[PDB]
This record gives C-alpha cells, structure tokens and sequence, in this order.
C-alpha cells in the first residue's frame, strides 16, 4: 500500500 | 537566520559534520542518528533539516513528504562547457563484481553463494540486484537466495548479516552505518576484496577508486583491477572497463533531501557552502573539504565534484524516475 513507513 | 541542521549517520559522519560546522561558523550544525532511516525521522520531526541520500533512501524519504534539493554530480565527459552546478546529472552504473579467479561464477550461478551489499534498501547494493533476483526466481524469499551475506540493516542474527564484521571491537555487527567494516560502497567492495563474499553489489566507480593505487588504504592498496570481473545479465563476465555494456541498472545520483518548507533555504546555504568547501572551493584544501573523507564517503561521496541544481523542480518520483520507483514498489511487496 502507499503510505510513509514511520 | 537560519542555520541548517545536517543529519549525520553514525559517529564518523558526526565527526566530519562537526568539522564542517566549526568551519562554516555554525551556518551548518549537526544532529546525529545511528541509521539513515533514523535521520529521515529526525528531519520529519523538524529536529534536522537535511542530509544526502542514496536513491533507495530518497524513496523512503519521499513517501514521507521530504523533497530532493540538489544532486551529487561527479566528473563528466560531455556537457563540458556547462558549470558543474548547472550540468544535468548522468546516473551511475550499478554492477555485480566478482574475483576473476572465481572462475565460472556468473549471474546465473549466484544462488547459494556469499554476497556483499552496501546496505538494505540502497539502489545498487540492494533494490536493483534483489529486485532482479526476486523477479528472476519468481520468489519473495530473497533472504534465502545467498547462503550468507553482509546486507547492513538486516536482522543481525540472520544469514543476511552473517558476513558483516561490525567495528574494530567487533561490536555493531550489521549496523547500517560506516562503523560496520563492510558498510557502503567501499565496505561492500572490501568484503569482496577480502574474499568474505563471492560477489559485491556496488557501482562502477567503486571498483576504479579502490584499485591500482587509487586508494592507499591497507586493504585496497594492493588490489588490481584486472583481478576483478563484472557479471552481466546475459550470463557473461567482463573486465571492469566494460561497465557500459555490463551493468544491472543505471541509478539516480545520490541527492540532498529536506522538508519541503526548508528546501529553498537548504539549497541556498549548500550552494554557498560548496563555494567555500567544495571541489575548487575557497577554503579547500586549506581549511576543510566537504567532498573528501579518505575514501569513506562520509556525508557525500568522495567523487562528488559539486552539488547540482535540479531541472523542473522534481518531485521525488520524478527525480528517481518512474521505472525505478515501480521496481522499488514491486520489491517492497515481498516484505
Ligand atoms: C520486476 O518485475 C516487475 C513486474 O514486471 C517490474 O515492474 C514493471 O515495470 C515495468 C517497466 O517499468 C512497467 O511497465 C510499463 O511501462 C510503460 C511505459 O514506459 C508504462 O506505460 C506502464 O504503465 C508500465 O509501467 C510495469 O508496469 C511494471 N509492472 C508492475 C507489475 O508493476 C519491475 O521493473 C521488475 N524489477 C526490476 C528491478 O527490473
Ligand atoms: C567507471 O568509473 C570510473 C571511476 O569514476 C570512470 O573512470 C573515470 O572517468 C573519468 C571521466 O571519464 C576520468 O577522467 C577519470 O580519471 C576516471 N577515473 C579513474 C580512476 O580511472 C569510468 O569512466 C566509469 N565507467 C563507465 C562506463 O562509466
Ligand atoms: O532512468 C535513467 C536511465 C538512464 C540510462 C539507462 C537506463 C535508465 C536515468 C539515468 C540518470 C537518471 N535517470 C533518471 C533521472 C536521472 C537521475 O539522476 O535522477
Ligand atoms: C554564514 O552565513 C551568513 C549569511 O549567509 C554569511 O554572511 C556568512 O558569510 C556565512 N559564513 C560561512 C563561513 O559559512
Ligand atoms: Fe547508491
Ligand atoms: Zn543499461
Ligand atoms: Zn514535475
């Protein structure tokens, strides 16, 4: 999926 | 009004950053973290402004909203009249390097061999060869492909860290910073030079800069280019003079990223800092050279001639290029 890893 | 806070990854970078800070009269100051991801988080918090990143890390940073500001530009050939700061970047060649004496190792016999990688998540060291290997094997179990590896940033008890050596005390095994003996381009190449690994995933420039007396470091000073071969994707092996026809990918140059709201100030300060400390800089070599660190590529690659302006105010996807971004995305589906 498409989000920031933190 | 305002100082730029650089993020240094590990203590060797922190030391170089501290010399830069002193010489710049605190126009630049330093935060430090143990890994590049932790630096990316310091910037997202606003506790640091910027750092220079491999393309794989630009992907992580860009998914989190950070933007490219200036790119490394190394010595060219064409575009000759153009000033380094205005010349378009050319990419570097990711390659797989082996010893010539390890005869009959090819791209198609890498399974179960020992590999050396710059770190997990970096372009030439990881995203390109592991992306190609997952694709070719039709399997996400890339952690079971090589019998042992050094891939800094992987689980230290796993076989992807089994060849990593840690620091001069033997601590910090596999940490993804320059205190790990086999970290980065020069660490991974050293891992092959010493025959800890059978293959190193690095870039073309690494092999050149650490052979034939181009490096005076103990481990490199006696290496000869002719003792190494590149692995081509068609299964052939070539001399390291042939990287233009025997590479895995062309990578986007390392680049500086920042929060979008500080990108213009970061850019201005960096252009002025490189006029002082850069390749022909007013105070390099007398006082401080921003693009030297005795081959250890600290903060920037030692081969950087300047940080260059980007054309088209690119987004991170535009800067990495659509194809690379899609390859990263595909490989990250495995984990
Ligand atoms: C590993 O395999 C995957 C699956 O094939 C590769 O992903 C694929 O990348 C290609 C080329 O970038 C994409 O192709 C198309 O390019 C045209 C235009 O130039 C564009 O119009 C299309 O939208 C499309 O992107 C393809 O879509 C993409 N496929 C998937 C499933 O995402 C990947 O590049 C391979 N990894 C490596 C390291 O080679
Ligand atoms: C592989 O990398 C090496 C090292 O950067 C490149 O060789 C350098 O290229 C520049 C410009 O062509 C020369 O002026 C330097 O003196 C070379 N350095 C050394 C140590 O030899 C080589 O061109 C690269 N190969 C490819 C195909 O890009
Ligand atoms: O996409 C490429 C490529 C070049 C040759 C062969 C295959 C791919 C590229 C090279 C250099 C660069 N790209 C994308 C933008 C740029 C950079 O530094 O960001
Ligand atoms: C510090 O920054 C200010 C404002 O740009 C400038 O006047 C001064 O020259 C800078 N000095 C150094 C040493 O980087
Ligand atoms: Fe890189
Ligand atoms: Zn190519
Ligand atoms: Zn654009």
């Amino acid at each position: 999926l498409e989000a920031c890893a933190f | 009004y305002t100082r730029v806070v650089w993020c240094a990854v590990g203590p060797e970078e922190q030391k170089k950053c501290q010399q830069w800070s002193q010489q710049s009269g605190q126009n630049v100051t330093c935060a430090t973290a143990s890994t590049t991801d932790d630096c990316i988080v310091l910037v997202l918090k606003g506790e640091a402004d910027a750092l220079n990143l491999d393309g794989g890390y630009i992907y992580t940073a860009g998914k989190c909203g950070l933007v490219p500001v200036l790119a490394e530009n190394r010595k060219s050939s064409k575009h000759s009249s153009l000033d380094c700061v205005l010349r378009p970047t050319e990419g570097y060649l990711a390659v797989a390097v082996v010893k010539k004496a390890n005869e009959g190792l090819t791209w198609n016999s890498l399974k179960d061999k020992k590999s050396c990688h710059t770190a997990v998540d970096r372009t030439a060291g990881w995203n390109i060869p592991m992306g190609l290997i997952v694709n070719q094997t039709g399997s996400c179990a890339f952690d079971e492909f090589f019998s042992q590896s050094c891939a800094p940033g992987a689980d230290p008890k796993s076989r992807l860290c089994a060849l990593c050596a840690g620091d001069d005390q033997g601590l910090d095994k596999c940490v993804p910073n320059s205190k790990e003996k086999y970290y980065g381009y020069t660490g991974a190449f050293r891992c092959l030079a010493e025959d800890v690994g059978d293959v190193a995933f690095v870039k073309n420039d690494t092999v050149w800069e650490n052979t034939n007396g181009e490096s005076t470091a103990d481990w490199a000073k006696n290496l000869k280019r002719e003792d190494f071969r590149l692995l081509c994707l068609d299964g052939t092996r070539k001399p390291v003079t042939e990287a233009q026809s025997c590479h895995l990918a062309v990578a986007p140059n390392h680049a500086v990223v920042s929060r979008s709201d500080r990108a213009a100030h970061v850019e201005q300060v960096l252009l002025h800092q490189q006029a002082l400390f850069g390749k022909n800089g007013k105070n390099c070599p007398d006082k401080f050279c921003l693009f030297k660190s005795e081959t250890k590529n600290l903060l920037f690659n030692d081969n950087t001639e300047c940080l260059a302006k980007l054309g088209g105010r690119p987004t991170y996807e535009e800067y990495l290029g659509t194809e690379y971004v899609t390859a990263i995305a595909n490989l990250k589906k495995c984990s």
